[PDB]
């Protein structure tokens, strides 16, 4: 047996896999330096936003008029959206539901309104039907998610309800995160309707009159639906991690608004000016980065790598070997 | 308000540019780069619609097909503000920009203006007659022959109105002048058509005379060099 | 020679980018 | 040049990085996109 | 002649028309289908 991280020349011969190394120079391995800290770096924001009275909401538009609302600089906490009903579905495109707590996004965007039960299944992307081209249209490159729950015990009554309304008929598709509003009447035929009711005039709204005894598929179902976009800004909105003290010119392990990476840090003099966040290089990779708590300039350098090789002869002579270091003067090791 | 007949028709001039509205279209920083990118900016040496304020009065209504350039040449700060809408009526939502005496005021909600809305030193602001509930309000620091030439750059896209600008001490000249970003708006309105604003008092007596200009945007590829500091020189 | 110093001359931060990435040179 | 500028590509996978893939997607999902990844960077470095 | 003949294999897809993909499909399993298509027609020209 042989074991590869005792010295160089088991090294050597775990990398030749053989018990004999002939006379040569032989290139071993890279040595890396490791890191010794952990730190993290949210912004300063405490207070919250709103998200109760998006979900315990007395009364949700139609589907026609979805209601939308925008979120922005708060501390996102997705813990209370667990318990809204005994069972939900709750699917994320693009993120997956368990790790968008530590996760620092520009703007998020809910759209919140009231589906058919069976319906379900067509507020996703790149599916056709009725409500997904004439109602709600969502675009291919999605990023977020869909939460959908029962609603027989609040919307449905024996008297009657009849403030939910569709649209069956238009023209063309609608474009994504597109709204229409308009009444005006059909015309399958050739003649004007001159705004009367008839053959080829069709009123494009329908109702559901939902009762508390139909089956399971047809009950209503409450539909919100969370929009991201994670892209470089000022990052308004993000969840609830603890920050810590920042050092210097040592590599460390480092989550910038979450950016992770390693390496060492490093007082900066490129010519950052207001609306500048970060910079790139030649390779299209992070340089720069600016501390989201002082509003200063730091320069990321990975900390020091090179190659190792081993001259020796032959084993049969002697089992002295030699390092090399390759490119780095040893006043530096 | 009151109505007159005493206008002489005339056509706008055309004139046309060279090497104006560049602007940085990412928010990173670059150094020394030569880069390539693909997005709605002003064709090299186009043709633009020129109109001259001294009497002559020539405040059009003008489309916002996909953004606009507008540039002027003045003395004396006589051009004051702007309005964007679609109908510019009380039955849709208007954007409303006026610098103030030391400060700038946005507004985005319904007004009512007359045929040829005007503005009234400075002691009357009579703009609107009427303004119900506004949603978007906001107020900042002033964005401040012929002695000054200012370029402003408008795009409103992805449900924002951005806002580009840059001013210069010195018909349009030659040269190479980046527009660095200054506002960004979460307005999401419609948006279709657009008209000026200048100052006019009464008072031997001398009119500052002022010229602006009028430019369109389109989707263009461009190649962009950024010398040792964050500056666009070509 | 003075030829060879004529044809030394004749012909002739890039580099710390490549290596941030794993390329190097070796001498001869 | 051309082989230090490839790795901007994005393969088919949702980024040009790995640590913001390995941040966003569960263990059981990410793999896809990891593959394509390296497969497309094994390729380009074969080819050089 | 190989390079020209290399157009009608699947690769693992449906089809090798890719309108035909396009139409039957939905878009999530459509974008998988021609990353197939086009990984292979790549390195047809690269082999080329």
């Amino acid at each position: 047996a042989v074991d590869c991280a005792l010295d160089p020349l088991s090294e050597t011969k775990c990398t030749l896999k053989s018990f004999t190394v002939e006379k040569g120079i032989y290139q071993t391995s890279n040595f890396r330096v490791q890191p010794t800290e952990s730190i993290v770096r949210f912004p300063n924001i405490t207070n919250l936003c709103p998200f109760d009275e998006v979900f315990n909401a007395t009364r949700f538009a139609s589907v026609y008029a979805w209601n939308r609302k925008r979120i922005s600089n708060c501390v996102a906490d997705y813990s209370v959206l667990y318990n809204l009903a005994p069972f939900f579905t709750f699917k994320c495109y693009g993120v997956s539901p368990t790790k968008l707590n530590d996760l620092c996004f520009t703007n998020v965007y809910a759209d919140s309104f009231v589906i058919r039960g069976d319906e379900v299944r067509q507020i996703a992307p790149g599916q056709t039907g009725n409500i997904a081209d004439y109602n709600y249209k969502l675009p291919d490159d999605f990023t977020g998610c869909v939460i959908a729950w029962n609603s027989n015990k609040l919307d449905s009554k024996v008297s009657g309800n009849y403030n939910y309304l569709y649209r069956l008929f238009r023209k063309s598709n609608l474009k994504p995160f597109e709204r229409d509003i308009s009444t005006e009447i059909y015309q399958a035929g050739n003649k004007p309707c001159n705004g009367v009711a008839g053959f080829n005039c069709y009123f494009p709204l329908r109702s559901y009159s939902f009762r508390p005894t139909y089956g399971v598929g047809h009950q209503p179902y409450r539909v919100v639906v969370l929009s991201f976009e994670l892209l470089h800004a000022p990052a308004t909105v993000c969840g609830p991690k603890k920050s810590t003290n920042l050092v210097k010119n040592k590599c460390v392990n480092f989550n910038f608004n979450g950016l992770k990476g390693t390496g060492v840090l490093t007082e900066s003099n490129k010519k950052f000016l207001p609306f500048q966040q970060f910079g790139r290089d030649i390779a299209d990779t992070t340089d720069a980065v600016r501390d989201p708590q002082t509003l200063e300039i730091l320069d990321i350098t990975p900390c020091s790598f090179g190659g190792v090789s081993v001259i020796t002869p032959g084993t049969n002579t002697s089992n002295q070997v030699a390092v090399l270091y390759q490119g780095v003067n040893c006043t530096e090791v | 308000c009151v109505n007159l007949t005493t206008r002489t028709q005339l056509p706008p001039a055309y004139t046309n540019s060279f090497t104006r509205g560049v602007y940085y279209p990412d928010k990173v920083f670059r150094s020394s780069v030569l880069h390539s990118t693909q997005d709605l900016f002003l064709p090299f040496f186009s043709n633009v619609t020129w109109f001259h304020v001294i009497k002559r009065f020539d405040n059009p209504v003008l489309p916002f097909n996909d953004g606009v350039y507008f540039a002027s040449i003045e003395k004396s700060n006589i051009i004051r503000g702007w309005i964007f809408g679609t109908t510019l009526d009380s039955k849709t939502q208007s954007l409303l920009i006026v610098n103030n005496a030391t400060n700038v005021v946005i507004k985005v909600c319904e007004f009512q203006f007359c045929n040829d809305p005007f503005l009234d030193m400075e002691s009357e602001f009579r703009v609107y007659s009427s303004a119900n509930n506004c949603t978007f309000e906001y107020v900042s620091q002033p964005f401040l022959n012929f002695k000054n030439l200012r370029e402003f750059v408008f795009k409103n896209i992805d449900g924002y109105f951005k806002i580009y600008s840059k001013h210069t001490p010195i018909d349009l000249p030659q040269g190479f002048s980046a527009l660095e970003p200054l506002v960004d708006l979460p307005i999401g309105i419609n948006i279709t058509r657009f008209q000026t604003l200048l100052a006019l008092h009464r008072s031997g007596w001398t009119a500052g005379a002022a010229a602006y200009y009028v430019g369109y945007l389109q989707p263009r590829t461009f190649l962009l060099k950024y010398n040792e500091n964050g500056t666009i020189t070509d | 020679s003075f030829i060879e110093d004529l044809l030394f001359n004749k012909v002739t931060d890039l580099i710390c980018a490549q290596k941030f990435k794993g390329l190097t040179v070796l001498p001869p | 040049n051309t082989l230090v500028k490839q790795l901007s590509s994005k393969f088919g996978a949702i980024s040009s990085v790995l640590n913001d893939i390995f941040s966003r997607l569960d263990p059981p999902e990410a793999e896809v996109q990891i593959d394509r990844l390296i497969t497309g960077r094994l390729q380009s470095l074969q080819t050089y």
